[PDB]
């Protein structure tokens, strides 16, 4: 055939892939964490948005740190051979490098490691997107008038 | 013959490293509101990094906090695109 | 009426967070070699994020360490693009 | 005039801007740091590459942590009104969030803070590019065969 340039990911697999949305609104009292009002708005917006992009959306609500890890592990063990990509959206409280389960923290590295090129072979060479809506610290940006 | 195990990951953070991430109890978080709006408008037109750049501009220019607490009043936010991707990404083909 | 003080910054890291960054005593670092090569070839043709994506692919696919020390042998590297930019960037006009 | 879309940075100012290259090869014995052989190759490659992009290149070699901070401060105090952007390239040893001067560390945040939109007004709204060639930790990527 003619000149072939591989500058863009192959996104014409039978399926676009999974879109896992973890929406944590209520946190255990002992964590001292307050609720995240309005987060359901985000969850619904994301579900519709990715549905229109043809992603197989799976919404999960109020997952403990143990459930988040179990979920990610199980998802990374699925056969993604016929999927073009993978998307995971995390909506919760957080700190730099950490996302919170309803009962405690989960290191983002622990979550993403399940999808490393050597640990999830059916996603090797395919885009793995992690969308994170959570604080990464306490700093506030005062901005500057333009 | 090999590729990095960390390659082909894209992390779309709602805020810069070390920073607070803003949300509106009624309209949702600033970042997700903007991300969904830009995907709806540009997913069949622009490469993903360019869509996320539009998200950065939308969050940076159209949002500002309002609080009775001076500590959290009139604050701004800039999302943070972290790409380890090796190719351009289009949601369409 | 305001923009974030952290807006309009782009950090082109040679490697992923927490990782080692490789260099060749003769040809220079893997990242800078690749960055300069891609800028020379694409600066008058592609938007900056797309140039950096080519850099990511070049470093990820064309380089691998060789060491007599098994600990540092056959290792790979993926650069890390961190963008807080609010617009597309072209070096030409 | 016709429809105006501001999707790209204005890069037609009289000057493209400065390109500061800090090349640290030799480190003080007390730091326990070894030399970075071949780094001059990078410095020269960058100088030529950015020269062709019309940037005003300034190469600096073996700067102490004090000199790096002084340099960044002074540069951020210049009048960049007629410049389209700013570029800073750091070549040295490093750790996550840290770049090394010949005699000690410099937090990357300290360097970039001088250029915040509220601290360097002549660069507000203009792209500020930091290119970092330095380790961000000790981890090694074993890769995966494709
Ligand atoms: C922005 C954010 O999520 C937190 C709010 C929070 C999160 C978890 C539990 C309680 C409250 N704010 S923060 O200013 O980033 C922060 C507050 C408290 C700690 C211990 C760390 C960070
Ligand atoms: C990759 C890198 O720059 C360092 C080498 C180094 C840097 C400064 C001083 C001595 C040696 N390697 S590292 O594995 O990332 C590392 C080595 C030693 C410490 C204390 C931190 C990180």
């Amino acid at each position: 055939s003619g000149i072939s340039l591989d500058n863009s990911y192959k996104m014409d697999y039978p399926e676009m892939g999974l879109c896992i949305i973890i929406n944590n609104k209520n946190f255990h009292k002992s964590t001292g964490m307050t609720s995240r009002s309005g987060t359901d708005v985000d969850a619904a917006n994301l579900r519709e948005t990715f549905r229109n992009l043809k992603y197989e959306v799976r919404n999960k609500n109020d997952l403990t740190r143990e459930e988040i890890v179990e979920l990610m592990r199980d998802v990374s063990k699925e056969d993604h051979s016929k999927r073009s990509s993978f998307v995971c959206v995390l909506l919760s409280h957080g700190e730099e490098g950490i996302i919170f389960g309803t009962n405690g923290p989960v290191d983002l590295k622990k979550i993403t490691n399940f999808f490393r090129g050597d640990r999830c072979r059916s996603l090797t060479g395919k885009p793995k997107l992690f969308i994170i809506q959570a604080c990464r610290g306490t700093e506030l940006d005062c901005g500057i008038e333009t | 013959h090999k590729i990095p195990v960390e390659a082909d990951f894209l992390y779309a953070y709602s805020t810069a490293p070390g920073y607070y991430s803003w949300r509106n109890s009624k309209d949702g978080s600033w970042f997700i509101q903007s991300l969904c709006a830009m995907l709806k408008q540009y997913a069949d037109k622009l490469e993903f990094m360019h869509i996320l750049t539009r998200v950065n501009r939308k969050v940076a220019t159209e949002f500002e906090s309002f609080s009775f607490d001076a500590t959290f009043h009139a604050k701004k936010q800039i999302p943070c695109i972290v790409s380890m991707l090796t190719k351009e990404l289009y949601f369409y083909h």
